[PDB]
Order: structure tokens, then C-alpha cells, then sequence
């Protein structure tokens, strides 16, 4: 018996255009969906269904996988999966030594979807050069990628894990969309052994990657240490400190400023007054410590900004109010779009672990570039929200190491 | 015939009821025409009279199409109350994505909409009334049983009806291609003309069994087909003939129509340019007003007439071979390109000329053009091409490794077809010893719109100019321009304008700002320019004392 789902009142279903797909991905999708249809998971639909969400193929393993972009449908049923049947997020997960991520999305293909809701899950396989009408389908079962699926499957998931939780009370298991996160403080061999036990529990119900959150330390704003100091070195230091002033209560820069008093050549060497090198020292102290007074607000959205540093290095900050950084980081190590796509997935994963939310990303790339290419390196089953930005020129300079 | 195909269920939008528009009284002649038109349609099953129960109504008119009469039902209110449908098709096949075909025939479905049944539960909402003479009597009241002409669901339901009918024939004949466009079927194969007009008859017979009549062999058309503005041949394709009007005087309306046909010709005729003709349309003038052609607009018009003098054709797509795309810059932010598989038999050509930004350079524009050719490729062929680009591998890397945005263009190779793409200057990475340091600053009074711009140097020079009708952004660029005029060939420049630093660090070689273009001209003459930013109003060296002056 299906759980009835409603959209938000006065909201209609998603009508999101399908991005163009290459021949290889259209052929992968057509195979996958003839086999899903013959197994009853989806059904052809007719022109009386005006809804659409996009689909992609990712090869995340040598086998193609279908990825449905339910971002829009998720926004429109947000009361159902969040306030009506929300899955609580455990604060203990981020403290564990090891966290393993398991895909349990095949679970949802056994549960039926409320038949009055199926039309909202419509999607289109396009065809090259528009030579054939798109192949159109809707779901009959809980689909992967929809946040309504884990909320409905919640009850079942807790019966499945109830024996394993009872026998291991110091293991944390958190569901987010199509994944389980499993945290322990065990040594890694015992951790892996307990993961194998858990796979056995799941296999008796049809559900056939290792983080170490304990070692996700801050990326402090770092100040140079130098033999000499030109005026140009001091101006860059004052600018970097003055901007840091806006996050770190306490930063002082009016002892370094006096040294730059007249109108001097940029390359002129300026000996540091004994006054001044206490203030580098004091602000050094400051910048290697979290922000006082910045706390995660569960009602507000998470934002992630990413800057390209060069040489395969990228910096990022997560915040809800600009300059109130909840987290800062780097990601290191080819191809700019492949690297950025990897950084977006790393930041999202940490963010799921820490807050149970994925952030909205401010991406430093042209939209059409990103939309052409992100599919070819994306390996996750979820998709965060993103927009496209132009990186302020010096924000990049102040987060460099 | 009405075909035996299952009906598509249809709903009104939620919370809404069917229409009840009242019938205007008609002329005795239109009432007579409507009664004739209605009797014959009712005979064939297209319509059915209904009792007075049905409380819905849509106005119906009749107009003299010669000496024959047309029935016009005005579904404006029912359409407004009908649910939305998936839309009929998301793009038109481009000729350049079509494969070569030995035999092609076009089939036309007769009485397309009236040959498809309407969902029994929806017919009530299509009720209409032929009024009585000077509107005395209750009129005669009908409803539709097939898809009405002019209702919102007709195109969608017809073309999915046609799709389920064809799908058998398509499975049992995988190498016959059939494209549905409204009530046309375009049919293509590689069979010999004998074996091909066989399987067309087997197709026609399969269509008759579903209540769809077609033309006989006598009415099936022959190449070269005109279609969607194109001229399709079995082995090539072009755009249908483009004629350039020789006028003494050009109206806005004439120029708009010329820009449209040049834009359309640019799909297969390489090198068509429209920038100088479009500059004339900038502004606000009536469609009837005469526009004198500037010298550059006439030189563009002349060069286009030269390109179009003899016909050009495109070839079709061989799926077994790579796509090559070449881009050339034509100047002034105009780019042109050609896609081929064998050099140089173009599948198609195009142009790119986007101001993406206020300031850019040729390297950013070339990437933008590669991105739009790439997306187009995916759509038409499902595959990205290999690019041949007029930029050195080392210019490209130099730029994109230093630049703050990410980029990724597909496999490419340099090709020496000038003008080559280059960066025209580059800022120093560290301050220049033995060069004068300018501390520039600009300021503008928001009330007054007045501003001063000026500098002071480490060598003791100083200067302040005054500006009218200005802004903080404009004075801050004026200050940098001043330092570049008065400086020698090496110079360090210290600004508190993150705005100006942002622009100049991106190495623009073209801008909409007369100022930014003068600063660029200055940056190219220099041999060395270091440019640094210092926080304003923190009493930072020369910045506080040039802040005084402005
Ligand atoms: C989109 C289209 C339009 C017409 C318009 C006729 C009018 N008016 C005719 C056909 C057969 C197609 N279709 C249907 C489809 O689904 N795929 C096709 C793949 N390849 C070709 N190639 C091709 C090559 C030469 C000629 C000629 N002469 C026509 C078509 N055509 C295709």
C-alpha cells in the first residue's frame, strides 16, 4: 500500500528541459530503460503528461548508470521529505574515525509509488538531431534521486538495521538519499569487518568508499614569514590582514601601516619595527583558530564558494552568512572541469556528513562548459544546487597557501 | 475514417469547468453554410448532435474561404481551461545531421485531426451551437468525436497517435527512416527505387488499416524537396534560394528581412557577415523609415553579394568518421566556422559574435565559440568534433593556467590561419625595480557627478585632473589612465580600485568603454607594467596622500 505524496500547495510539477546527450549516453539510457520497463519499474507515458525532469548516464566500475536530476521535484515536495517524514542527522557521525559510504538505492525499486504522484516523475530520452520523438517514461516505484524515497522507505530501513544496531551500539548509521553512512571508532580492519557484516544484513532484503572525518582540519589563512620585507610585501600583507579582519574578530593592522607612511618605491626594503612583528605574531595566533560566534543554523541554506588557485589546487569555504565560515578547505590534484567536479563531490560529501545537507555551490566556470562536461566525471547519485559566479580577483589571493 | 487507436485521456485544468461562451447570432448565409458543413461531418462520425443537457458552448463562425465556406470554431476559452500537454517536438532535424539516402518520398496524411478519436469523457466540453435565424429557435447543438482543429491538445495527441501507429512498421523495418511533422510523413531508405516503392505501399497499407489515408503514387513528391527553408537532394543539401534586393533606399523593415536571410544563409555559405548591417538597426525608428547605408555597411553588403554569387551545398553525415571544426576570426569580435569530415566538404558552417561581457579578449571569445560549436555538435550529431584553432598551444595554456575561471575545450590542434589569437600584453608578476611607482586614486561626488582623478609618485610628481558627469568607477579608471600617459615604458601602479584591478588583470583586448580601450592602447605600448591593489582608507603610503588630492 503506497504512501500518498503531495506537492507543496499551489505548486505544480517540474517542467525542466532535457540537456542534449551524446550518442553513447542515449544508447546506454535506452538499454537501461527497456530493462527497467520490462521489470515494471517505469512505464511509457503519453502527451497528456506535461512534466519532465532531466536524465543523464554516468559510468561511475565499468557499467553505465542512469542518473535522474530530481533537484526541481525535490524543491516542490520539500514539505513531504523534510517536515513530514524527515530523517534526523546524528551529530556523532563527524566525530567517528572511519565512515564508509554504501549505495542502497536498489532498495527503493521494491516499494510502489503513489499512483497519483507518478506523473510528476516523467522524463525523456532525447534522440540525436531530433530525428525521433523522445522516449517518455514515468516511475512506478520509488525512484533513486528523489528525497521522497528515503523518507518513505524510512520505516523499512529501520527494521532492516535493527538487529545490527542492537549488536553494535557504538556504530552510527545515517541515511542520506541513496546512501548509508556508517561510522565507527574501530580499527580499520574491524571497521571493514563490521561493514561486511552489514552488507550481509542488507543482502537478506535485496540491497546487494572510506572517509576519515576525524582528520578534516581547517585550512587557516596563512601569513608569510620572510627574510626582508618590501613595501609591496607589506601592502599585500596589510590587504590580506584587513580582509581577514572581516571574519576573525581581533585582527590588528595599524602597526604594519605606519611602516608604509610616505610614497615609497614598491621594491624598497622596510625593516620591521619591533612594534610590528608583535602584531604579525598576534594575528598569526588569531588566524590558526576557529571563528568565535559562528554557528550552524539548521533553517538556513549552506553555501560553498570555490576558487581556482592553479597547479591543481582549489580552495573552498562553506558558510550561511558571507564571511561567517563554518568550514574552509583545500582540494588538490590534468583537466580544470574534472578537478572542479571532484572538488564539488568532496565538499558535498563532507557537508552531508557534518550537517546532513548539501550546500549550494558558487562555481567559477562558464555555465555551458560546466553543463557540457560535468556528466563525464560525476560519480555521485545526488546533485547539489549550483550557480555560476566570477571569482573576485583578490578573494583567490587571500585563500592561497 | 476515424482510426481505431485508443484515446488519450484529457482533463481540464484543476478547479476549472468547461467553457460556456454564448453564440453570437449569425447571417442567414453563414447559418446555411454551417448546417451543410455540419450535416456532412456528422455523417462521417466527426460530430454528433447532443440534447440540451450539455451546458457547455463554444462560439462558431463561418467565413468564405472562393465560393466555398469554412467552419471556424473559436476554442480560445476551452484552450484556456484545458490541461497542458507535453510539447509536440523539442527541435527540428538539421540537414547536416541527416544521412545520405538513395530513395526519398513524402506522404501526406489527409484530414489528420479529424481521423483521430477524442477521449469520450472530454467530448462534452467541445459542444457548439449553430444559431437559429435571427436567433428565435433553440439552435442545433453538436459536439466533436475527433480532435478539433484549433484546440490545444490536437497537435500533441495527433502526433503521439501517429507515433504508436508507426512503431510496428518501424520495428519490422529498422533501416527505413520516417519523420513525422504535423500531417506529413517523410520516408527514406537506401533501397532501390523498385524495392522502395514496394515498402512504401506496405506502409500505406499499414496506415489505411489504422484509418489514415495517404496520396497515391501519383501525388508522392520527388527531389529536390523544399523543406523548412532548405533544399534537400539525395546526396547534398542547401538553403533555398537567397535573393538580395537591389534597392535605392533601405527601410528598417527591409534591413531586418535582409539580416534574417543573411543569418539563414550563414548555415552553409561560409563567411557571411551582418555586423555592419545590424549596427544600422541600433536605435528606435519606425519599420517604414529609410536608413542610409554607411560606408562599412555597404562594404559588408558587397562582400556578402560576392559570397552568394554562386551556389554552395552541404554534404550529409557519415557516422563512421570524425567531425572536424575549424574557426577563423573575421575581426571585431566576429567568428566564423566550418564543420566537415573530409576537407573541405562542409556539413555546415556558422558564425559566432557574442558580447559575453563588457570586456574580453580574443582568447576568452575563442573558447566561448568552441563551447557553442560543441553544444551544437552534441545536438546535431551526438558527438563533439576535433577542433582546429588559430591559437598556439602555448598561448592557450599560458592564459588558462593563469586565469581564475576553469576551462576545458575538447581535443584541438593549432592551425596557422591568420589572424592568430594572442594576448597583446601581460602584467608583471612582481614589482619592477628601477621603475617609478604611481599611487593613483579616483573619487566622484555622487550628488554632483563631479570627480577628480590623480596620482602621486615616489619620485615626487603629482597631478589631479577634474571630471564632470562621472562616477567612482570612471574616476578610478581615469586615474590609472593618467599614470600610464605620464609614465615611461616601465611602471608600477598602486590602486585601491578592485573594480579596475579586476578588469585589467583579465587582459581585455576590447571593451565597450572608450576609457578601457584607451587604457588597453596604453598597456600595449609599455614594456613592463606591475599593478597592485592596496586597501583604501587605511592610511597606506602614497594612497592616503593621493586620496587627499581627490
Ligand atoms: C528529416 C527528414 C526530412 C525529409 C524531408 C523531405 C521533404 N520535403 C525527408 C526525410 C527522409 C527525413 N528524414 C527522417 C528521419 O527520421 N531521419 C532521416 C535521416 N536521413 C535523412 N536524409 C535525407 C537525405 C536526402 C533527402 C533528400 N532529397 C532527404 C533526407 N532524412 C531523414
Amino acid at each position: 500500500e503506497t504512501v500518498p505524496v503531495k506537492l507543496k500547495p499551489g505548486m505544480d510539477g517540474p517542467k525542466v528541459k532535457q540537456w542534449p546527450l551524446t550518442e553513447e549516453k542515449i544508447k546506454a539510457l535506452v538499454e537501461i530503460c527497456t530493462e527497467m520497463e520490462k521489470e515494471g519499474k517505469i512505464s511509457k507515458i503519453g502527451p497528456e503528461n506535461p512534466y519532465n525532469t532531466p536524465v543523464f548516464a554516468i559510468k561511475k566500475s565499468t557499467k553505465w548508470r542512469k542518473l535522474v536530476d530530481f533537484r526541481e521535484l525535490n524543491k516542490r515536495t520539500q514539505d513531504f521529505w523534510e517536515v513530514q517524514l524527515g530523517i534526523p542527522h546524528p551529530a556523532g557521525l563527524k566525530k567517528k574515525k572511519s565512515v564508509t559510504v554504501l549505495d542502497v538505492g536498489d532498495a527503493y525499486f521494491s516499494v510502489p509509488l503513489d499512483e497519483d504522484f507518478r506523473k510528476y516523475t516523467a522524463f525523456t530520452i532525447p534522440s540525436i538531431n531530433n530525428e525521433t520523438p523522445g522516449i517518455r517514461y514515468q516511475y512506478n516505484v520509488l525512484p533513486q534521486g528523489w528525497k521522497g524515497s528515503p523518507a518513505i522507505f524510512q520505516s523499512s530501513m529501520t527494521k532492516i538495521l535493527e538487529p545490527f544496531r542492537k549488536q553494535n551500539p557504538d556504530i552510527v548509521i545515517y541515511q542520506y538519499m541513496d546512501d548509508l553512512y556508517v561510522g565507527s571508532d574501530l580499527e580499520i580492519g574491524q571497521h571493514r569487518t563490521k561493514i561486511e557484516e552489514l552488507r550481509q544484513h542488507l543482502l537478506r532484503w535485496g540491497l546487494t568508499y572510506e572517509l576519515h572525518p576525524d582528520k578534516w582540519t581547517v585550512q587557516p589563512i596563512v601569513l608569510p614569514e620572510k627574510d626582508s620585507w618590501t613595501v609591496n610585501d607589506i601592502q599585500k600583507l596589510v590587504g590580506k590582514l584587513n580582509w581577514a579582519s572581516q571574519i576573525y574578530p581581533g585582527i590588528k593592522v595599524r602597526q604594519l601601516c605606519k611602516l608604509l607612511r610616505g610614497t615609497k618605491a614598491l621594491t624598497e626594503v622596510i625593516p620591521l619595527t619591533e612594534e610590528a612583528e608583535l602584531e604579525l605574531a598576534e594575528n598569526r595566533e588569531i588566524l590558526k583558530e576557529p571563528v568565535h560566534g559562528v554557528y550552524y543554523d539548521p533553517s538556513k541554506d549552506l553555501i560553498a564558494e570555490i576558487q581556482k588557485q592553479g597547479q591543481g589546487q582549489w580552495t573552498y569555504q562553506i558558510y550561511q552568512e558571507p564571511f561567517k565560515n563554518l568550514k574552509t578547505g583545500k582540494y588538490a590534484r590534468t583537466n580544470d572541469v574534472k578537478q572542479l567536479t571532484e572538488a564539488v563531490q568532496k565538499i558535498t560529501t563532507e557537508s552531508i556528513v557534518i550537517w546532513g545537507k548539501t550546500p549550494k555551490f558558487k562555481l567559477p566556470i562558464q555555465k555551458e562548459t560546466w553543463e557540457t562536461w560535468w556528466t563525464e566525471y560525476w560519480q555521485a547519485t545526488w546533485i547539489p544546487e549550483w550557480e555560476f559566479v566570477n571569482t573576485p580577483p583578490l578573494v583567490k589571493l587571500w585563500y592561497q597557501l | 475514417p476515424i482510426s481505431p487507436i485508443e484515446t488519450v485521456p484529457v482533463k481540464l485544468k484543476p478547479g476549472m469547468d468547461g467553457p460556456k461562451v454564448k453564440q453570437w447570432p449569425l447571417t442567414e448565409e453563414k447559418i446555411k453554410a454551417l448546417v451543410e458543413i455540419c450535416t456532412e461531418m456528422e455523417k462521417e462520425g466527426k460530430i454528433s448532435k447532443i440534447g440540451p443537457e450539455n451546458p457547455y458552448n463554444t462560439p462558431v463562425f463561418a467565413i468564405k474561404k472562393s465560393t466555398k465556406w469554412r467552419k471556424l470554431v473559436d476554442f480560445r476559452e476551452l484552450n484556456k481551461r484545458t490541461q497542458d500537454f507535453w510539447e509536440v517536438q523539442l527541435g527540428i532535424p538539421h540537414p547536416a545531421g541527416l544521412k545520405k539516402k538513395k530513395s526519398v518520398t513524402v506522404l501526406d496524411v489527409g484530414d489528420a485531426y479529424f481521423s483521430v478519436p477524442l477521449d469520450e469523457d472530454f467530448r462534452k466540453y467541445t459542444a457548439f451551437t449553430i444559431p437559429s435565424i435571427n436567433n428565435e429557435t433553440p439552435g442545433i447543438r453538436y459536439q466533436y468525436n475527433v480532435l478539433p482543429q484549433g484546440w490545444k491538445g490536437s497537435p500533441a495527441i495527433f502526433q503521439s497517435s501517429m507515433t504508436k501507429i508507426l512503431e510496428p512498421f518501424r520495428k519490422q523495418n529498422p533501416d527505413i527512416v520516417i519523420y513525422q511533422y504535423m500531417d506529413d510523413l517523410y520516408v527514406g531508405s537506401d533501397l532501390e527505387i523498385g524495392q522502395h516503392r514496394t515498402k512504401i505501399e506496405e506502409l500505406r497499407q499499414h496506415l489505411l488499416r489504422w484509418g489514415l489515408t495517404t496520396p497515391d503514387k501519383k501525388h508522392q513528391k520527388e527531389p529536390p524537396f523544399l523543406w523548412m527553408g532548405y533544399e534537400l537532394h539525395p546526396d547534398k543539401w542547401t538553403v533555398q534560394p537567397i535573393v538580395l534586393p537591389e534597392k535605392d533606399s533601405w527601410t528598417v523593415n527591409d534591413i531586418q528581412k535582409l539580416v534574417g536571410k543573411l543569418n539563414w544563409a550563414s548555415q552553409i555559405y561560409p563567411g557571411i557577415k551582418v555586423r555592419q548591417l545590424c549596427k544600422l538597426l541600433r536605435g528606435t525608428k519606425a519599420l517604414t523609415e529609410v536608413i542610409p547605408l554607411t560606408e562599412e555597411a555597404e562594404l559588408e553588403l558587397a562582400e556578402n553579394r560576392e559570397i552568394l554569387k554562386e551556389p554552395v551545398h552541404g554534404v550529409y553525415y557519415d557516422p563512421s568518421k570524425d567531425l572536424i571544426a575549424e574557426i577563423q576570426k573575421q575581426g571585431q569580435g566576429q567568428w566564423t566556422y566550418q564543420i566537415y569530415q573530409e576537407p573541405f566538404k562542409n556539413l555546415k558552417t556558422g558564425k559566432y559574435a557574442r558580447m559575453r561581457g563588457a570586456h574580453t579578449n580574443d582568447v576568452k571569445q575563442l573558447t566561448e565559440a568552441v563551447q557553442k560549436i560543441t553544444t551544437e555538435s552534441i545536438v546535431i550529431w551526438g558527438k563533439t568534433p576535433k577542433f582546429k584553432l588559430p591559437i598556439q598551444k602555448e598561448t592557450w595554456e599560458t592564459w588558462w593556467t593563469e586565469y581564475w575561471q576553469a576551462t576545458w575545450i575538447p581535443e584541438w590542434e593549432f592551425v596557422n590561419t591568420p589572424p592568430l589569437v594572442k594576448l597583446w600584453y601581460q602584467l608583471e608578476k612582481e614589482p619592477i625595480v628601477g621603475a617609478e611607482t604611481f599611487y593613483v586614486d579616483g573619487a566622484a561626488n555622487r550628488e554632483t557627478k563631479l570627480g577628480k582623478a590623480g596620482y602621486v609618485t615616489n619620485r615626487g610628481r603629482q597631478k589631479v585632473v577634474t571630471l564632470t558627469d562621472t562616477t567612482n568607477q570612471k574616476t578610478e579608471l581615469q586615474a590609472i589612465y593618467l599614470a600610464l600617459q605620464d609614465s615611461g615604458l616601465e611602471v608600477n601602479i598602486v590602486t585601491d580600485s578592485q573594480y579596475a584591478l579586476g578588469i585589467i588583470q583579465a587582459q581585455p583586448d576590447q571593451s565597450e568603454s572608450e576609457l578601457v580601450n584607451q587604457i588597453i592602447e596604453q598597456l600595449i605600448k609599455k614594456e613592463k607594467v606591475y599593478l597592485a591593489w592596496v586597501p583604501a582608507h587605511k592610511g597606506i603610503g602614497g594612497n592616503e596622500q593621493v586620496d587627499k588630492l581627490v
